[PDB]
């Protein structure tokens, strides 16, 4: 099968997969189940980890495998529905292409239409960082709890998220830090230290002659009998090392976990018996059980945090929550420019071009009217969820920004009885939004093309 | 038989009928699937092809046109080899006629003979104008943006293809000579050019970040062996008399390896490049000396080290010269947690670098493709300045003087030629099909246009209407068309000599 | 399962619903059809497509019955009357699963109906009753559902001329079974001209009717009894038709029994009397009114008061077939008759010819069974819906969502016009939609120049009886449908 | 029944249509190769001609039936060229189906063709003209060597100018109210076996078919005004005394019968039944010539030509039977021709209507069947060929010349009807080119020149003379340059005029197919 009916046996799929996590967008998503070809059992209220593997044959679902490794590595919050942002431009170009409308009129009408709404979001950009510290940390303190976390972490985020900011300030002039957890414990429970986690066991250590130090040493080769194995243990001890760190007292310790060890402490590894100096000697406070707990006293670039939950999928849900958190983070401190999130920003950019599509007209007016309608789709995932009518609700909300022109006014996502995303101090990156919604096109760019699918064979 | 043949051409003209949206800056991606899950979604047909499955042994002579589409070409696999078997679509009726093809072959062959000598009459010479590498090849960039997805976003890549091309000798233009970095992620407008050498894509161990990005003045080193304390060194017959004689292995694997670090050492080179990846032993000891040390360097880096600094391989410090000790003006570490080496102040090297970066793993597949194709429009145009309109127009007024030759010919050829100008029409017959543009509407202005205008007749796209490329700015080079109608004379006359295969087993 | 197994009839009705949209328009496409005896029909109406239908599906067996009342009327354009019941079907699936119960779907397209003849009779046209200028037009443009208009250049003023001069100028009822079409082979369709009176399918003569057969003593030294007995009874019919001065006699259809005798014939030839047999009941009719012929039971009762009347009756030989022509016409009638001769090379063209020139009569038949005349292309469906899309939005209620359907249904019949020419499906009508707005109502669209443009000025005219008698007809087989929530197969 | 859909279904009738379509174009031309069907029976006939195939020929499909349908009309307008005209409609659908696949619409190609050919017409009267370069009878002398095509008894045609071009020429009769017709069937065809072809003989007259048994008829007769009686009447218990009454009753009533004729004054007497010899008897000693076992349509001719009217049986107005004079015809004399020890009845100088006929000797039924169904087949051309004094020129080469006409006429309307007018023209360069296939020579040697010279009168101006070419053309047997005109090859204006124009609207019926609907038989 080739041409128009070839298209439609592949891009219409993208509408089976958009419905299935479009019930799972937001804190009022339901969890779903999910089963991979080898067995595994996969549950979470999370559409982007649902579409991330999966089992398909269209290939029209494929090229959102480039989307999931990048909306939830660079940003992490509100790419639950990016296949939904991504699929409501597709949406309105399946009704264009059924008119007999060229792709590229499409595509160039899509690109120039959200190019537009750029300079709307730049009149409602605010700045974080002109504010003081107490008003920037305050700001990280909501901004994943009313968003990010849709796990249980609703109420309760305000643990998580102050152990984040703590971390975030602490290595302030997330890649050189290795996080995890043990499933026990509650959410309040969690602990904070300096340092890297330490899973191995061997006990108490005393304070040495040095301040706040324990000349922690690290030797990777063995000892190699019994005349240099008492002799070469002997050695450790002139420096007063009472803990020692050896692959074959720590035994046992990974390739990627030994290296944190070493960057915390900034020491260097031993590979030698006659290279052990105090100046090659790690700085640690101590190594306690309280798993051994490694501190830090002076402030280090290692930061780490240790999750606690009384579920075993908690503890995944709320650490894969964590790593998507110090992106968000990392991009409000690092982009001074922010935005209002939570169903005010995927507004904003739908009254632009509809502002903007009367006074092009030609040919574009019917395709700028139609990127209008495909932003309008975006909030009426969220309002079937909340209860409200998609269209109901969006046809009061647009009365109401037309005449005030503060757009912060908006579908809720949280479905408590205050649709100002201001008031809620619900804040996201103006990146963020960049690469969701404006990005989103450049996904549209392969799909719109779209024409000859070849098959070949085993 | 006969028989054979026409279904040998409907299955070279059935992949070819998927391959039609690609001649033209309006042409679709075409979709594939392997057996490897990992495809790549692009216009150009060296690809397609290269991944097909071939069922008929004369189906691979579709293989072997985009095989020497880049040889004797470079470019055009978006345009000139899916034209290279539409004469077999046009000659399909001739098989079930009596006809033989033996004078279709010649019919064929004494047609894009004098066509050759059209092409070079209507080349207009842009020498009189003195027109620099500026102008003349900013108008060329944007022709070659045709098939390509990025359309409205090519004028930043206009500026950095110009740009890259300059900055290397014109003397010599190679795809080899000039590296092509692809680094998945980011945004298209953070591709930037590099005046040096640049390494394949990174190395992280160990300490990465704590490597500072900011160095005055370093110097390239070359090495061989491999450093590391008892793991990659090479084994030998030892006598072990009892278990304390291993600390002398130790010791007599570090002196050997420390005697020739030292040595090297006085050179003073901030930057150590090794043949194979460094361990942690030469890793500290350079640590004390403050200086970048980065292994693992595939072969072709190597050899555009040589035209810089000069430098060779050392495998023993008894070697080590003067002469192959150089230096940079400046060096900076570039993305996503990745390192990269970027050297400056190299006026004799002979190579270029240019870092591209892009979201979409597919989409920057095709950049690499325009970039192979940009390099060779610019170096058959700086070799013979000549004008030629793009979009496959360039045929149209052609077909015109080839019906004047015909009339002279009063032989069976004389219906053969008049085919051949039938199979000109099926190029604005398939570019309306992928604009959804009348074809009927098109083809009856083509017959109008050649008895008012003559010139050039473009058919210009941007318009919806019929027009002159040449007013457009879109320049092509003649090398390119010239060579078209080669590449399609060896690959119809090819699968017309077979009239019947032979498949054992 | 009320629902499911409803449906599962509807899909089978759309299927074919979707199928004779290719039929509809000069540009359509007719079906072969192969009967069960052998002979082959092809004809782009669906009167024959759903005759010659068999399914199992009653719903699809009830759409014969529906579509052969519009096909007595019209008999062009009448698929769209099966299109429209199938895009109301399709429709009625989303309007159903809304709460609406199917009743009150039903009386909603029977209540939107009622205002839709509303508007077909404001938009009716001032047409004189008997006009030579306006019955043309009118007459030619009807027939572009199928190919007509090339040839009709003489046929377009035989079927105006003639109805006029059948019945009167009164309009009123004008029924067209007082036309006789003959079928003869030879000639071609431009040769078809009509005749000045009764001709026969099978010097002033005098045209008789004959109920009975002749023959000897036979009802359904003996050689010479044989021969005396037969030929005295033969010769006591001859003794009275001579008397009554009867040179043409009729019989009835002799295929039976006894058909005619060799020895009635000899005796006939010599007084040069006609004798003519196998003739169906049916054709007694046109000799009663046209010719004053009354049924003669027996030769008892033959008599000269019971025979008919003509000024010239001779034999016509036309391409090797012969007809008897009758020259003028004297008997006690309102309402004489006219009959027409239709030729032809080849049986399909004069099958074909027939079909066309019966529809060519029946839309004269709706021009004086109701005046007017609306637009052409499909131009009064549009304004139709465009008024019921308004009408919906002020009544507000449950049925506006209804009507909105109803009047989406209505755009189909002007869409499977241009898809058909090779159109696109929503470009054109999203082009029309701001045409209707600009047209201003009456103002229709043409096929050839692919747009809105003039009517009369075009010849394009229709009548406003089709148009009200296709909603009239589509909405009763719509209400049915839905109005039946399950089946059973029984004796 | 069931449906099938899609536009596989109009493929269908095409491959159906290519399949019948290259076994009749083995007979085209003299060069051809004649075919044989079987009924079977068992028994077998040979003949080229595409309308006897076209009846044998078992076609399913609506598509066979058409082709049925344009050769029996065929008939009646010309009756000879099947080839030639019939296979015509052949590629007509081949060419037609390429272009609608994609960009063309079906009624494109059918208003393409139409207007293409509406338009022809004054291209075809250009070509067409009077018949010149022929001197009294060479106009049909010339046109019946031209029956190669078709039929194969072509190499004959020279012996066959005489019999053939005279046959028609004294049946000449004048009716509808002043017009010269000429009655088809008024030639009757015998067949013997014997001798050779050449030994045919034309008859200025109808000729019976019948032969002579009974010695007791005579052997000579002479005298005009020759009274002809056809009569199709049969003239030949407890104890046996009832026997005897019905026995000595009928011997006189036939007898009597007999008598009633004879006082009639017919000289001869044709009956359909058997005759006694005692009937016979009557006729020597009145001087009258008794005929025995005739057939009924062959007497109907008779009536039509010399107004003898049969007679049924003996009747009157009374009770008394009798035969009345007025049933007599009229005819000059009668000639017995003894052919194979055969004779045949030979009735000239008809009242009515002049007739004519041919005897016909070969050697087998299938050698003369190729000789009776043919040469009857070349009277029906000459029936239309004296009607209409204008004639083209023959050897099939006004499809070539037209050609060039074409290509002018595509640019003046152009539009979507380009490419069929260009379609158009390439259908008719099919003809010679079968014509190629069967005479074992080149097809694109023979189209280039067809192209080459028949085109250079259009190019150049024909009021500036320099003609250099005649246009006129080709030849099939020696591929060389020659002219038909010096060579007596001409055409009628039937073989195109009122026979292309219906052939050519057989795809107005095709294009229009969309499925097809089979219903089960009973």
């Amino acid at each position: 099968q080739h041409g128009l009916e070839a298209k439609k046996s592949h891009i219409l799929a993208a509408r089976s997969v958009a419905s299935i996590i479009k019930t799972s967008l937001g804190p009022r998503g339901l969890d779903k189940i999910l089963i991979s070809p080898d067995g595994e059992i996969t549950i979470t209220n999370d559409g982007a980890t649902i579409l991330s593997q999966m089992e398909l044959d269209n290939e029209i679902a494929k090229l959102l495998v480039q989307l999931s490794k990048s909306q939830d590595d660079e940003i992490g919050d509100g790419t639950t529905g990016v296949v939904v942002l991504a699929s409501a431009l597709l949406d309105q170009a399946l009704e264009l292409i059924q008119k007999g409308i060229h792709p590229i009129k499409i595509a160039n009408g899509f690109d120039e239409a959200a190019k537009l709404a750029i300079s709307k979001l730049e009149e409602t950009c605010d700045d974080i960082s002109a504010s003081n510290d107490e008003l920037f940390r305050d700001f990280l303190l909501r901004a994943a709890k009313t968003s990010l976390g849709s796990k249980i972490v609703s109420k309760d985020h305000d643990r998580f998220a102050e152990m984040a900011v703590e971390a975030v300030i602490n290595v302030m002039d997330f890649d050189l830090i290795k996080m995890q957890g043990r499933v026990g414990g509650s959410i309040s429970d969690s602990k904070l230290i300096n340092g890297v986690i330490l899973d191995k066991d061997f006990k108490c250590v005393l304070p040495k002659e040095g301040s706040d130090g324990v000349k922690l040493a690290i030797l990777t080769c063995p000892f190699e009998e019994q005349d240099k194995f008492k002799e070469m243990i002997d050695d450790v001890k002139k420096a007063g090392a009472d803990v020692v760190i050896c692959q074959w007292a720590v035994r046992w310790v990974g390739g990627q976990e030994l290296e944190h060890i070493a960057i915390s402490t900034n020491g260097r590894i031993v590979p030698r018996f006659q290279d052990l100096s105090k100046d090659k000697l790690g700085t640690c406070s101590r190594i306690y059980e309280q798993m051994l707990i490694i501190e830090q006293s002076k402030e280090t670039k290692t930061v780490t945090c240790f999750v606690r939950g009384s579920n075993k999928m908690i503890v995944d849900e709320a650490e894969r929550a964590l790593h998507d958190s110090l992106c968000v983070v990392r991009n409000l401190v690092k982009d001074s420019r922010v935005v209002y999130g939570g169903g005010a920003a995927e507004v904003t950019m739908s009254l632009a071009v509809s502002e903007e599509a009367d006074k092009q007209r030609g040919i574009d007016q019917y395709a700028f009217r139609g990127f209008a309608q495909a932003l309008d789709t975006i909030p009426m995932t969220l309002a079937e969820n909340s209860g409200l009518d998609p269209i109901g609700t969006l046809s009061t909300l647009k009365s109401k920004q037309l005449k005030e022109k503060i757009s912060n006014i908006g579908v809720d996502c949280l479905g408590y009885g205050s649709n100002d995303m201001k008031e809620l101090f619900v804040v996201d990156p103006f990146i963020g939004k960049k690469q969701q919604i404006l990005l989103a096109t450049q996904l549209c760019r392969m799909i719109l093309k779209i024409d000859n699918v070849i098959i070949s064979g085993k | 038989g006969k028989g054979q043949i026409i279904s040998n051409i409907n299955a070279c003209v059935a992949v070819q009928e998927a391959l039609k949206p690609t001649l033209g800056p309006l042409g679709s991606d075409i979709l594939i699937v392997t057996s490897n899950q990992k495809t790549t979604i692009s216009n150009d047909g060296a690809t397609i092809l290269k991944l097909l499955d071939v069922v008929h042994p004369a189906a691979k002579t579709l293989v072997d046109i985009s095989r020497a589409q880049d040889a004797e070409v470079g470019d055009g696999t978006t345009s000139v080899t899916i034209l290279a078997g539409e004469l077999m679509k046009e000659a399909k009726p001739f098989l079930e006629e009596g006809i033989s093809s033996h004078l279709i072959m010649k019919g064929y062959r004494k047609a894009v003979s004098l066509a050759v000598e059209k092409i070079n009459e209507l080349a207009v010479d842009i020498t009189s104008e003195k027109s620099s590498g500026r102008e003349l090849l900013e108008r060329c960039a944007r022709t070659a943006m045709s098939s390509k997805l990025i359309h409205n976003n090519a004028d930043f890549f206009v500026k950095m293809c110009v740009d890259a091309v300059l900055s290397l000798d014109r003397n010599d233009l190679d795809d080899k000579l000039i590296g092509i970095k692809k680094i998945p992620g980011g945004a298209m407008e953070e591709s930037l050019f590099i005046n040096g050498v640049a390494f394949k894509k990174t190395f992280s161990y160990a300490g990465f970040e704590q490597q500072p990005k900011k160095f005055n003045n370093p110097k390239i080193l070359s090495l061989n062996v491999e450093l590391e304390l008892k793991a990659e060194k090479d084994n030998a017959e030892v006598r072990v008399e009892h278990v304390e004689d291993y600390q002398a292995i130790v010791d007599a694997e570090w002196q050997l390896i420390f005697e020739k670090l030292r040595q090297v050492e006085e050179t003073g080179a901030n930057i150590v490049l090794s043949k194979l990846p460094i361990g942690d032993l030469a890793t500290q000891f350079f640590a004390d000396r403050n200086i970048f040390c980065a292994g693992r360097v595939s072969a072709d880096d190597m050899n555009r080290v040589i035209q810089a600094v000069g430098g060779s391989i050392q495998s023993t410090t008894s070697d080590i010269k003067p002469e192959h000790l150089g230096t940079c003006a400046l060096f900076e570490e570039m993305i996503g947690s990745e390192r990269y080496n970027l050297f400056q102040g190299c006026p004799q090297a002979k190579t270029c670098t240019l870092l591209l970066r892009g979201g979409a793993e597919q989409v920057i597949a095709e950049v690499e493709r325009s970039l192979h194709d940009a390099i060779m429009i610019v170096k058959r145009a700086l070799q013979n300045k000549l004008i030629v309109a793009g979009g496959g127009a360039t045929e149209m007024e052609v077909s015109k003087c080839l019906r004047d030759y015909s009339k002279t010919i009063a032989g069976k050829q004389q219906m053969i030629i008049n085919a051949f100008a039938k199979a000109l029409e099926v190029i604005p017959r398939q570019l309306c099909e992928n604009a959804g543009f009348d074809a009927i509407e098109i083809l009856n202005k083509l017959r109008l246009a050649h008895s008012k205008g003559e010139k050039w007749y473009g058919v210009v796209f941007e318009t919806e209407n019929i027009g002159d490329n040449f007013a457009k700015f879109v320049w092509e080079p003649a090398l390119v068309k010239i060579n078209a109608l080669n590449s399609a004379t060896e690959a119809t006359n090819l699968i017309l000599s077979v009239d019947e295969t032979i498949t054992n087993k | 399962k009320p629902q499911e197994v409803r449906k599962a009839n509807i899909i089978a009705a759309r299927s074919v619903a979707d199928a004779i949209r290719t039929s509809l328009g000069p540009k359509g496409m007719d079906k072969m059809i192969k009967t069960s005896r052998g002979e082959i029909i092809i004809s782009n109406d669906g009167h024959t497509i759903l005759k010659q239908m068999a399914i199992l599906h009653p719903v699809a067996r009830m759409l014969v019955e529906v579509s052969a009342a519009q096909d007595s009327e019209a008999g062009d354009g009448t698929t769209s009357v099966v299109i429209l019941t199938g895009a109301l079907l399709g429709a009625a699936e989303r309007l159903l699963n809304k709460g609406i119960h199917p009743t009150i779907i039903a009386d909603s397209f029977q209540s939107a109906a009622k205002r839709s003849v509303d508007i077909l009779l404001e938009m009716c046209h001032k047409v004189s009753l008997s006009d030579r200028e306006q019955l043309v037009r009118a007459a030619s443009t009807s027939l572009s559902s199928k190919i007509v208009s090339q040839y009709s250049s003489f046929l377009a003023p035989l079927a105006v001329d003639s109805v006029l001069k059948i019945s009167d100028e009164n309009s009123k009822n004008v029924d067209l079974n007082d036309i006789r079409l003959v079928k003869k082979v030879g000639g071609t369709i431009d040769d078809t001209e009509m005749i000045d009176g009764v001709v026969l399918t099978q010097e002033k003569a005098k045209i008789g009717l004959i109920q009975f057969q002749i023959s000897p003593p036979k009802p359904d030294r003996q050689m010479d009894k044989i021969l005396k007995e037969e030929r005295a009874y033969l010769l006591n019919i001859c003794k009275k038709i001579k008397k009554a001065k009867c040179n043409v006699l009729l019989i009835q259809k002799s295929i039976l029994r006894d058909a005619v005798n060799d020895l009635a014939l000899h005796f006939l030839s010599k007084l040069n009397i006609m004798v003519v047999k196998d003739i169906e009941r049916e054709e007694i009719e046109f000799l009663s009114k046209g010719l004053g012929c009354k049924p003669i039971a027996d030769i008892e009762l033959f008599t000269e008061d019971r025979l008919g009347s003509a000024d010239l009756v001779e034999e016509i030989d036309s391409d090797g077939s012969k007809i008897v022509r009758v020259t003028g016409i004297r008997n006690n009638n309102a309402r004489p008759t006219v009959s027409v001769v239709i030729r032809g090379a080849n049986n399909m063209i004069i099958d074909e010819t027939e079909r066309s020139l019966h529809d060519a009569l029946c839309v004269i038949r709706c021009l004086v069974k109701e005046r007017g005349l609306i637009a052409g292309g499909g131009a009064p469906e549009i304004e139709i819906s465009r008024r019921l899309s308004k009408e919906a939005r002020s009544m507000e209620g449950v049925q506006a969502f209804i009507w909105q359907e109803f009047a989406s249904a209505l755009e189909v019949i002007p869409t499977t016009l241009a898809e058909n020419a090779g159109l696109n499906s929503i470009k054109v009508v999203t082009e029309l939609r701001s045409k209707h707005e600009n047209g201003e109502l009456n103002d229709g669209i043409s096929v050839r120049r692919s747009g809105t443009t003039n009517t009369y000025e075009e010849h394009i005219l229709q009548p406003v009886l089709v148009s009200t008698s296709a909603i009239t007809l589509a909405s009763e087989c719509v209400k049915s449908i839905l109005r039946i929530d399950d089946i059973a197969f029984s004796r | 029944g069931e449906k099938i859909s899609g536009d596989d279904i109009r493929n269908q009738n095409v491959l159906a249509t290519m399949a019948v379509a290259n076994v009749v174009k083995s007979s085209l031309g003299p060069v051809g190769l004649d075919k044989m069907l079987v009924d079977d029976i068992g028994d077998f006939t040979v003949t080229n001609d595409g309308a006897t195939i076209l009846s044998l020929l078992d076609v399913q499909h609506p598509a066979g039936k058409i082709l049925v349908e344009l050769a029996q009309q065929q008939d009646r307008e010309i009756g000879d060229g099947t080839t030639s005209v019939v296979i015509i409609a052949s590629e007509l659908l081949k060419r037609a189906n390429e272009l609608v696949k994609n960009k063309i619409h079906p009624t494109t190609i059918i208003t393409g063709f139409r207007v293409a050919l509406r338009e022809a017409i004054r291209f075809i009267n250009e070509v067409l003209s009077t018949s010149v370069d022929t001197l009294g009878k060479e106009t049909l002398i010339n046109i019946a060597k031209t029956s190669m095509s078709s039929k194969i008894i072509g190499a004959d045609s020279d012996f066959f100018s005489n019999m053939v071009v005279d046959a028609l020429l004294a049946v000449k009769t004048q009716n509808s109210k002043g017009e010269i017709k000429y009655p088809v069937k008024a030639v009757n065809v015998l067949k013997a076996h014997g001798k050779s072809a050449t030994e045919s003989l034309l008859v200025p007259g109808y000729a019976l078919n019948c032969t002579v048994a009974s010695q007791a008829m005579p052997k000579r007769i002479a005298g005009g005004n020759v009274k002809i009686a056809c009569l199709d009447l049969n003239l030949q218990i407890d104890d046996p005394e009832q026997l005897e009454q019905i026995r000595k009753r009928e011997a006189g009533i036939v007898l009597e019968r007999v008598k009633k004729i004879i006082d009639a004054g017919a000289q001869v007497v044709l009956t359909t039944k058997g005759i006694d010899d005692l009937c016979l008897k009557e006729f020597v000693e009145a001087k009258i010539m008794g005929v025995r076992r005739c057939k009924k349509e062959d007497l109907r001719r008779i009536a039509r030509a010399t107004g003898a009217t049969l007679v049924s049986s003996m009747s009157n107005l009374e009770g008394e039977e009798t035969f009345e004079s007025s049933y007599l015809g009229l005819c000059d004399e009668v000639v017995q021709a003894k052919f194979s020890d055969d004779e045949c009845i030979l009735i000239k100088g008809t009242s009515k209507h002049s007739s004519s006929s041919i005897i016909l000797r070969g050697a087998n039924d299938y050698s003369l069947d190729e000789m009776e169904r043919s040469l009857h087949d070349s009277l029906s051309v000459v029936k239309r060929t004296l009607e209409s004094g204008n004639v083209v020129p023959g050897g099939g080469c006004v499809e070539a010349a037209l050609n060039i006409y074409l290509d002018n006429f595509a640019t003046t309307v152009g539009s979507r009807e380009q490419l069929a007018i260009a379609e158009f023209a390439a259908a008719l360069l099919i003809i010679p080119k079968t014509l190629a296939v069967n005479a074992a020579k080149d097809s694109s040697e023979l189209v280039a020149k067809l192209r080459s010279y028949h085109a250079a009168s259009q190019m150049a101006k024909p009021e500036d003379v320099k003609r250099r070419s005649y246009r006129n053309g080709l030849d099939l047997i020696r591929g060389k340059i020659v002219d038909e005109i010096h060579a007596g090859v001409l055409e009628p204006t039937i073989s195109k005029v009122k026979s292309l124009k219906s052939a050519l609207e057989a795809c107005v019926a095709i294009l229009r197919i969309d499925t097809m609907i089979t219903v089960d038989p009973e």
